[PDB]
């Protein structure tokens, strides 16, 4: 319970309820290696709310990529996940989801941005702790990233969300 | 949007 | 400490500083035999804000009334407690107060509210831990939540409070 | 508002 | 590490995301002492920041004084701390900052304000977790806080810092 | 501003 309560601390740490979110992965090189190995091919993000009592989300991403960008791409996915709230909520979540990798030189952000798969179980409240990711498969070229440019610093990138709230 | 595989 | 700090976690999780406070009570069947019962009359939430320094408040319920409701209906009351900075505050405390126990199907919410009865030692600045709570002993007839209607659902229900922020 | 019993 | 969660969660417990900050300093008497015999010459607030992936920052009192003010002043100055974000913030920090020391008869605060020396170190991007310390040596003279008055009461006080948003 | 000596 000790560790488990630290991951408590550490999760209510990164929540945000605004529907924006900003996340820093560091030790890049590392974690892009275990990707490229396959030992570690995705992460989860944090979670966070659209608002103090909305839905509950995070996101995946693939360092080496997903699907059509294995190998190729940084896949970049939105997760719905089972929230405390849920009952009180419209299903299925249709809210415009917007993902971002910041340029540490603001010169030229990584964007892209979809509306809900209504149809798509991605979307549909949840039965289980998370629904199946769905996003974007070629966010980004890993030559983009990663390799030069100004996404990558001090071993360093920060990925953005920004989910719509219109009608909350 | 595309599922994750 | 180990549970002490666990408290505090808690505590922490919960908290809100607008004024709104969404208290989810789960095994919601348990404890409200338990209640019936006598073994435990009443339950206290976990408290909340009306800003990042104003008043903290709680709420508690008797899942089988207190006074001209004991037996017959669910009382719920508004609780001032101590706060961290109730020197900077004007008392005594005045702000309206809602309450609501949420439809799961967004019909029909049973809501109440009142304006503080600033002679109440109810609403003085706090001297103990809490004050006297003080509410709504007829808040919703045990026939119409519990049995059957959208209150309950999944054996849990959804208490709503709402604090006005006229003149803070 | 009435006080708890 | 039993010890170093229960700091994170106390440091959590404390943060703002907005810019403002109010700094309640209990056992007042105390600390006064220990700052006078030189045990304690200064203390640092929790940590508190612009917006939610914002500047890091905190406070730092020398309740005897500090430099010019040392043994007749409270002094009270500004940090700069090593934020996680720092990467994708502007430097140096130049946002205006204003410190109070608050009444709790509400009569007359004691207020100051600055804007940051541009070419101060205590503002570049920090290469440490703390730049140095900066603000105001001067902030108040001893006999006006302590003493009597309506800065002290039941051995605590309250110290309050806005930093402007503009720009952000 | 002044610094902390």
């Amino acid at each position: 319970a000790m560790a488990d309560l630290e991951q408590k601390v550490l999760e209510m740490e990164a929540s945000t309820y605004d529907g924006v979110f900003i996340w820093k992965i560091s030790d890049f090189p590392r974690k892009r290696q275990e990707a490229v190995a396959g030992r570690i091919p995705a992460i989860f993000s944090p979670a966070f709310y659209t608002s103090r009592y909305g839905y509950k989300m995070c996101l995946r991403i693939y360092l080496n990529g997903d699907g059509t960008g294995r190998g190729t791409h940084l896949s970049l996915f939105f997760v719905v996940m089972k929230g405390p709230n849920d009952a009180l909520l419209r299903w299925p979540f249709n809210q415009k989801v917007t993902l971002m990798l910041l340029d540490q030189n603001n010169r030229e952000h990584v964007i892209d941005a979809f509306r809900p798969d209504v149809t798509s179980s991605s979307f549909q409240r949840p039965v289980n702790d998370m629904n199946i990711a769905s996003g974007c498969p070629l966010f980004c070229p890993v030559s983009k990233m990663e390799a030069k440019n100004s996404y990558v610093r001090d071993d360093a990138i920060f990925i953005k969300a920004i989910v719509d709230l219109t009608g909350l | 949007p595309i599922q994750e595989e």
